[PDB]
């Protein structure tokens, strides 16, 4: 086992500065107002966006100024090799919900759908590292498929630090190694970060490196996603007439 | 009987079977529309640092000086004369609350719904209590919009007796961006039925009567020769939509005329679906030009 | 650890599993037999309606907390809470449950909604509460019958009563359908079944079943047998309700 | 109940005083409030009050069967409770988002940074190990918690002492604090968070915000640090668009702030030990 | 939900032996079956029946057997009724349906003759296999139970438990010996694993694959559990309505026939797929 | 390209599960030789040389066993050039830490050209796994494909008057199989003889413990007969001569007869026939373990990823211990203390755990 061979390679067979081929799709589930699917390697996220619709059981929470974003997270039991129970209600899925919510409330541009629920839902079928970013990106594709206005692709990814170098788009192996992993989600057009999570010990001067590396990885993810989206829009329009 | 299982086949994307190479201007969020002296913005964009930035996925449209976007999937925004079909959800002391494919809960004021025949004097408490016994929760109404409020909601009414409550019929829910904005959504086809094409994504299909406003329920049977046609139209509409093409009189009539050889059930299997849709599309395209 | 109950031990296994013996088998009996039934309505005071049913080791209560504010949308509701006392059955289970209590609750609700007429109880929810003091055989059927008695007692409207009956399958070489069995005949069994009907209009209201095996004809014979059993049981419940009404007339 | 709403007057006044770089009580932007660290009688209790925000911290131990994946190292159990005395809105089971985010943040910060030695606290590898839980309680709510919660957990976990144990083979013998002298814990480095608050989409940033500043802020950047300049965690909340230089500067700030807080904590522990070595069951330190 | 006149339309249609999809009363619809979707599992499957999409994972873990039955292992079922189906599900609202479905799935397998668990025992009272099945809902378009059952069976058929030798040793030291032959993994028979069949009664005629719009029009529904032989493991009843004693028999006979057909088709399909091999490329969600 | 490789694993919690990893087959990997354009010209770092001369050109690549048993034949400077693979290096890493470390320390030398080639992540030489073929066969076939691939590549590059590759084995089975696969192949002995250089080259080359019966049988046998308990003790003299004192003095030698005792325990000695005796005893069980925290130091494995580390106590009368700590950075240099937890039937060392650190040596 190892993380960075002396040559520069990883285990999976990719250098530090690159990442794994995301393979996505938009339009899985038709009974909804927006759906997506993404596999950022072995990972497999799945998003859904029930559009800006009415509040029931009003319970005096229908914001009159803006819209109400309600995003729910879920990590299937058979996702990890170690089976787990209680995928919802846990103290971690709810944190992921908070994160997604404060991201998309920033991006989703709610000032135009006042007194309306935007219900986001995310299910992770398979997890092999990078479990938050895949979900961010799937939910982004969903939002877009639902014609919901949004400032910019909110593209997310993760970086890490090993042997005085920065890795991009960690996997489960180096995620279990305990090294510093920094996940983030930014808006490329403006260069602004919508979220910045991070969990491990490391020096300070080694921060700018992993930071710009994660940013560049997110730019690449932006390229791939936008190519997908453009193919989708082109095909749909062609089919219209 | 007959049951059949089959594995999933992989899609064939790029729609190369057409080969169009459209002459449009597609965009996605973050994209920068032409930045010039005083260009007005419309639905599907916004401004940042003196720069016009898209907000939604679709093609850009530049009317004389107005820049707008025309997304490919949305929820029904309220116009002012568009007809509409709606499923009721609630009955408030003053009005009815209706569900369209809209971003809020459409509203039919008790003042709007027409009365049995033309017995028009005014609305009193007796009408406020018949507010329920006539228009049950869950029923359907074929109306046209009256106005759009600043909060986004849509108040709709019933101009005449051709509108109001609907019979038994059948219904479909499609996307609202797949019905051509045109006139006479209310069609009565030669096949032996009639159809209503909402400016929203609610299509209604009812057998055409012989006498020629919903105040009575004719809960009689329907001749097989008029239910088979309705079912075929239903499946043909679902076919059309699954292939992402527009929807109006000629489209449905020609998919119908195409699906006579293929029986009333075997025309959702994606191969038959696709070939019927291709035939219809080609013949429309060639006849119209 | 639950912070709403007393601090007990983490785990606790019973002694039987540590026993060493071949438990006694029942043997033979008249397959079309029924146990002696004691059904009385009007037991409990603080409840609008209550009923109690005993059949062998089976001992069940049911109470009905009446209409409590909470067309096809202004249609009544009834929510049923089945609950076996922790001191019933060879083994102990914490009060909550969460596996079979809810299944049997769904069963009771699906078997009661038909009989009860809820158009005359709009905007209201009837809280039915069953309690199983001792398990000795057919339990869900006793619970249906007891809930029916409690409802008819509280004076909720209906179309007809609900009578249940439980059946089992003898795993012998010539398997015969055993009617109204015991917990022993039920733990030493291959298949189990439960019918519940409304005998006047002769309509099932809710049934259920399961099997180490079986076949169409066998299940059908089981069904009809349980129907006959329920018919033969109805008069007991009839007399019980009449008796309770007479006692009420006496009180005033 | 509910928190009294915020008037537009106060909101605008605050935004303006920020524009002009004026806090309310009279301090700058790169300043905390006087934080006091007071100790109790029982090893493991600490009341830390920054300005008006008081938080209590207790540390307790147990012996339990470990988890199979880690049969060598022990366990650690965080918990933060928001007592209804902290503020009205803190009814039980209602403000769950805040509980979740705070607890996850604190767990992450302390546990995953490897602040203490989960190995040193092994007794029987496979059968019985220690279990250190830490209960923080919020008493008064005026502004900054994470900083207070962290300072409390740290002062406790550095001011706690275990019942000594002897072992031979499998024979394990626990003893009482009166028969022997309890043994302290094993810390490697003491991290304590630092909270920055963003106003006007990112233009202005403050330290140790009060409750009002938390009501008229859009974003919160938490940064955990040590005296050795080692990022342990950083988090952005509030749905806000920051940049790089901002986090760099905030980190160069957290450095100094944590250094100073750490000096104080050490002084507090020193004074408490000195007192108990002279007769007295308390210990007090002031910023 | 829906109105009353639509219900009249649908019920007279059934009574006339037609349906909005122009199909009779004994006709399912094309069910797209797939297997080996997810990789981290010891078995998996996916179904798309009209507009209901189910995923199923199966994990073979090692655990202590059950005291009353140490000679063999056990199946456990969990059911995530993800809100992605209908937003009216959440962290608390889907527990109801999940519990119902799980209790059913258990009731289908307290049979002792469906999955030969004796084949899942390593060392009695000491170690055993445990099959954690995990159903995951993604749409609700009716005929839910039948699809869930088909997925359970396709996943079992596609399950590959590894061989393990658990060798005892003195002084309480245990060792597990694997077989480094992922191609030599054992396979459990499914010649008895049953399919569910949901006969919903509409008017005076019974129907299979009861689409939602038709479920709302009904009053009772008999669930049967059939094996490829013809027996009937389970026979449950669900609905807020009544049900005659005679119609039960017709329902059961029809369930028998439909189960025969269903199991035949599934067996043929999955043998086909197992034959093809990795050449299939495993198109899923793409 | 992309390849999904699966494999099973035994957990720490006495369980089994599965992993499914990815494997990217890059085609931009370098041979190490400058001449081979279409592989990359500007390629610095450790790399080969254009004209080698000790079949004069003679690049070569060895197999695992050679790295494991003749590294000194290679560490020598009389040679100049050689190719190294990935599988060889991975196996070396798995078996021996020192050998792997030496090979890395040499690959770090720009002069002694131990250019490495990542075959696993290459589109051509890579080879999948096959049912009925152990991992050793996997690696062997991979090395053969690499050799064959190397011969073709360097063949088409130029006129072949400049470079030719060689395969090197230790046992002749592999060599003969290679020949039957259609390539050159030698053994290290033939080669190291063929160069007729200075003789320095040839000069630089020329337990499972018994069971333990439970306390029941021991206590039953002592009273009844043969077995007898006593205090075990060792000596600074030798790791094998030990003395048991009965409650008389028995002696016993050999790591088996020393069936997992320690300076002060309670062993259940059995007596050996008089054909070996001053007497000679044997151990079959323990009545009472009597341990204590032993002070010492943490000798690490140079692998900075490894968790298992060896511990040396101070009293020579104790065996080193095999502990699990992850730190291995703060402790080396500081006397620690460790507590023993067992001695199963597989390890010449026991399993312990850290309990506290004291301070650097010398203080
Ligand atoms: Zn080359």
């Amino acid at each position: 086992l190892e993380l960075l061979s002396d040559q520069g390679y990883r285990v999976d067979g990719r250098r530090a500065g690159e990442l794994r081929k995301i393979q996505a799709r938009m339009g899985v589930f038709a009974q909804a107002d927006g759906s997506a699917y993404i596999e950022q390697g072995n990972t497999k996220a799945l998003a859904v966006v029930y559009g800006p619709h009415e509040i029931r059981g009003s319970r005096a929470r229908a914001l009159p100024d803006r819209a109400l974003v309600n995003c729910q997270y879920s990590s299937a039991t058979f996702s990890t090799g170690e089976r787990k129970r209680r995928p919802h209600g846990d103290r971690k899925s709810c944190e992921m919900g908070l994160q997604l919510r404060q991201t998309f409330e920033a991006a989703i541009l709610t000032q135009l759908h006042p007194r309306s629920q935007i219900d986001i839902y995310v299910q992770v079928l398979q997890a092999d590292g990078g479990t938050y970013a895949a979900c961010v990106n799937a939910a982004t594709l969903a939002v877009l498929d639902a014609g919901i206005p949004m400032r910019d692709f909110v593209c997310a990814c993760s970086a890490g630090f090993v042997d005085g170098t920065a890795l991009a788009d960690l996997s489960h192996v180096e995620e279990a190694a305990g090294g510093p992993q920094l996940a983030l989600a930014l808006l490329p057009a403006s260069g602004q970060i919508a979220l910045l999570e991070m969990d491990a010990r490391l020096h300070e001067d080694h921060l700018e490196r992993v930071l710009e590396a994660a940013a560049q990885a997110a730019r690449d993810v932006h390229t791939l996603l936008d190519r997908v989206v453009r193919q989708h829009v082109r095909e749909a329009s062609i089919l219209l007439g | 009987m007959a049951m059949e299982m089959r594995l999933p086949v992989a899609r064939k994307p790029l729609s190369e079977r057409l080969g169009r190479d459209t002459k449009k201007h597609l965009v996605v969020p973050g994209d920068t529309i032409t930045t010039d002296t005083g260009f007005m913005r419309g639905h599907g964009t916004y401004m940042g640092e003196e720069k016009l930035i898209a907000s939604v996925a679709g093609s850009v449209e530049r009317v004389n000086k107005l820049i707008c976007v025309k997304a490919l999937k949305t929820r029904y925004i309220g116009e002012v004369g568009d007809i509409v079909v709606g499923r009721i959800t609630e009955v408030q002391q003053k009005r009815w609350k209706v569900e369209t494919n809209s971003r809020l809960d459409s509203v039919l004021l008790l003042s709007s719904m027409n009365l049995p025949g033309g017995e028009l004097r005014r609305r009193s408490a007796e009408d406020e209590l018949a507010m329920r016994g006539f228009l049950q929760e869950g029923d359907l109404i074929s109306a046209e919009v009256q106005a759009v409020f600043s909060d986004g909601a849509v108040s709709l009414h019933t101009r005449s007796l051709k509108y109001g409550k609907l019979g038994q019929g059948v219904l479909v829910q499609v996307s609202p961006s797949l019905v051509k904005r045109q006139k006479t959504h209310f069609h009565d086809l030669p096949c032996g039925a009639s159809v209503i094409l909402g400016n929203n994504g609610f299509i209604w299909i009812y057998p055409t009567p012989e006498h020629k406003g919903g105040f009575i329920a004719n809960l009689e049977p329907v001749s097989l020769a008029d239910r088979e046609v309705i079912s075929r139209l239903r499946n043909c509409i679902i076919s059309l939509v699954t292939q992402r093409m527009m929807l109006y009189d000629t489209s449905i009539l020609y998919c119908y005329e195409a699906s006579l050889p293929h029986q009333i059930k075997d025309i959702l299997k994606p191969e038959i679906m696709e070939e019927i849709v291709m035939e219809t599309r080609q013949r429309l395209l060639e006849q119209e030009g | 650890g639950d912070h709403r109950r007393i601090r007990g031990p983490e785990e606790s296994q019973p002694p039987q599993l540590y026993a060493a013996d071949e438990e006694e088998a029942p043997g033979t009996r008249d397959p079309t037999r029924l146990r002696p039934v004691y059904a009385r309505a009007g037991l409990l005071s603080q409840a609008k309606g209550s009923a109690y049913l005993e059949a062998g080791g089976t001992k069940v209560l049911c109470a009905v907390s009446g209409p409590r504010q909470a067309p096809a949308a202004l249609r009544g509701r009834l929510l049923c809470d089945f609950r076996r006392a922790p001191f019933a059955g060879r083994r102990r289970r914490a009060p909550p449950g969460g596996c079979e209590e809810r299944e049997l609750a769904l069963a009771l609700q699906e078997a009661l909604e038909p009989a009860v007429r809820l158009g005359r109880y709009p905007r209201a929810q009837l809280e039915v509460s069953a309690l199983l003091l001792e398990d000795g055989g057919s339990a869900l059927a006793a619970a249906l019958t007891a809930a029916a008695l409690a409802l008819a007692d509280a004076g909720v409207e209906m179309y007809d009563l609900v009578v249940g009956c439980g059946l089992s399958l003898a795993p012998g070489p010539a398997p015969t359908w055993l009617l109204d069995p015991t917990r022993l005949e039920e733990e030493r069994a291959a298949a189990g079944l439960t019918v519940a009907l409304m005998p006047v209009l002769n309509q099932v209201a809710g049934l259920l079943g399961s099997g180490e095996g079986g076949l169409t004809e066998s299940w059908a014979e089981a069904v009809r047998l349980g129907l006959e059993g329920c018919q033969r049981l109805y008069p007991v419940l009839q007399q019980s309700l009449v008796r309770a009404a007479r006692r009420r007339g006496a009180a005033a | 109940m509910k928190e009294t709403p915020l008037s537009n007057c106060e909101r605008r006044f605050l935004l303006r005083a920020i524009e002009e770089k004026k806090r309310l009580d009279g301090r700058q932007t790169y300043d905390y409030r006087n934080i006091r660290i007071s100790f109790g009688t029982d090893y493991g209790c600490c009341i830390v009050e920054l300005g008006k925000t008081r938080v209590l911290g207790q540390v307790s131990c147990e012996l339990v069967s470990p988890k199979l994946n880690r049969a060598t190292e022990g366990i650690l159990f965080f918990n933060l409770e928001l007592s209804q005395m902290a503020a009205p809105a803190f009814e039980p089971g209602r403000q769950s988002d805040l509980l979740v985010k705070l607890n996850r943040l604190m767990e992450r910060c302390l546990r995953n940074s490897k602040c203490i030695d989960t190995e040193s606290l092994c007794v029987v590898a496979g059968e019985k190990v220690w279990q250190i839980r830490v209960d923080l309680h919020l008493l008064n709510h005026d502004g900054n918690i994470i900083d207070a919660a962290s300072i409390a957990a740290i002062v406790a976990l550095c001011h706690f002492r275990r019942p000594d144990v002897s072992v031979q083979g499998d024979e394990v013998t626990l003893y009482t604090p009166e028969e022997r002298d309890p043994v302290p814990l094993s810390i490697h480095h003491m991290p304590i968070c630092v909270s920055f608050a963003f106003f006007q989409q990112g233009t202005y940033l403050l330290v140790d915000p009060n409750e009002r500043e938390e009501r008229v802020m859009d974003g919160l950047l938490v940064i955990a640090m040590n005296k050795h300049r080692e990022i342990c965690t950083i988090q952005s909340s509030g749905g806000i668009m920051l940049l790089k230089d901002q986090v760099l500067r905030c980190s160069k700030i957290a450095g100094v702030k944590v250094a100073e807080i750490t000096e104080l904590i050490l002084k507090a522990l020193e004074n408490d030990q000195k007192v108990r070595k002279e007769g007295g069951k308390f210990g007090f330190a002031e910023s | 939900t829906l109105s009353e006149a639509e219900k009249v339309y649908i019920v007279h249609g059934v009574q006339e032996d037609l349906r909005v999809d122009g199909r009779g009363c004994e006709d399912y619809r094309c069910v797209e079956v797939e297997t080996d979707v997810v990789s981290n599992t010891s078995g998996s499957a996916r179904v798309k029946l009209g507009h209901t999409d189910i995923l199923v994972g199966v994990k073979a873990e090692m655990g202590t057997p059950k005291l009353e039955k140490p000679n063999e292992g056990y199946l456990e079922f969990f059911v995530d009724c993800s809100a992605s189906a209908t937003p009216e599900f959440e962290g608390r609202g889907g527990d109801d349906l999940g519990t119902e479905i799980a209790n059913t799935l258990y009731r289908i397998f307290n049979n002792k003759s469906s999955v030969d668990l004796k084949t899942l025992c390593i060392s009695p009272r000491e170690h055993c296999w445990v099959l954690y099945v995990d159903v995951l809902l993604l749409e609700c378009g009716g005929n839910l139970f039948d699809a869930i059952s088909i997925a359970v069976k396709a996943a079992l058929f596609n399950t590959r438990i590894p061989r393990v030798r658990v060798l005892e040793d003195e002084e309480g030291s245990k060792d597990i010996e694997l077989s480094d032959d992922p191609y030599d993994c054992i396979r459990l028979s499914v010649e008895n694993v049953p399919c569910i069949v949901t006969l919903c009664k509409i008017g005076y005629r019974h129907v299979v694959d009861a689409t939602l719009q038709e479920e709302a029009c009904s009053l009772a529904s008999l669930l049967v559990s059939v094996t490829s032989k013809g027996v009937v493991t389970c026979m449950r009843k669900v609905g807020k309505g009544s049900l005659d004693p005679e119609s039960i028999f017709e329902m059961m006979e029809t369930g028998k026939r439909v189960g025969k057909v269903l199991h035949a088709s599934l067996q043929s399909v999955v043998h086909k797929e197992e034959s093809l091999g990795p050449k299939r490329q495993k198109v899923g969600f793409l | 390209m992309l390849k999904s490789k699966t494999f099973l694993k035994k957990t720490r919690a006495g369980g089994v599960m599965k992993i499914v990893r990815e494997h990217y087959l890059r085609d931009d990997i370098g041979c190490g030789a400058p001449g081979c354009a279409a592989c990359g010209g500007a390629h610095e770092g450790p790399a080969l040389e254009p004209q080698p001369q000790d079949p004069q050109p003679h690049y070569l690549l060895p197999d695992t066993n050679v790295l494991l048993h003749q590294i000194d034949v290679l560490e020598d400077p009389a040679i100049r050039n050689v190719i190294v693979l990935q599988t060889v290096l991975q196996e070396v890493r798995n078996r021996s830490a020192p050998v792997y470390k030496r090979i890395r320390d040499v690959t770090n030398n720009q002069e002694k050209h131990f250019y490495t080639f990542t075959n696993e992540h290459h589109r051509e030489t890579y080879v999948e796994q096959e049912q009925g073929e152990n991992a050793n066969d996997r690696n062997n076939r991979a090395i053969r494909v690499a050799a064959k691939w190397y011969n073709e590549h360097l063949k088409k590059m130029s006129a072949d008057n400049q470079l030719q590759v060689i395969f090197i084995t230790n046992d002749r089975r592999n060599k003969e199989k290679a020949i039957e696969e259609g390539i050159p192949a030698f053994t290290c002995e033939e080669y190291v003889k063929s160069l007729t250089a200075n003789p320095e080259l040839i000069d630089r080359l020329a337990i499972i413990f018994s069971e333990h019966l439970p306390l029941s049988k021991l206590q039953q046998g002592i009273k009844s007969g043969t077995y007898l308990q006593g205090t075990f003790r060792a000596s600074r003299e030798n790791y094998l001569e030990a003395t048991v004192w009965i409650h008389k003095e028995i002696i016993l030698q050999g790591l088996k007869h020393l069936n997992r005792a320690v300076h002060e325990d309670i062993v259940a000695v059995e007596l050996l026939p008089k054909s070996q005796w001053k007497p000679t005893g044997r151990v079959v069980g323990i009545i009472k373990r009597n341990w204590r925290p032993y002070c010492g130091m943490l000798s690490k494995s140079d692998i900075k990823e490894s968790r298992r580390h060896l511990f040396t106590p101070a009293d020579k009368r104790i065996p080193r211990i095999r502990i699990e700590t992850r730190q291995a950075s703060t402790l080396e240099g500081r006397r620690i203390i460790v507590a023993i937890d067992g001695w199963p039937r597989n390890s010449r060392y026991p399993n312990g755990h850290f309990v506290r650190n004291l301070g650097d040596v010398g203080e």
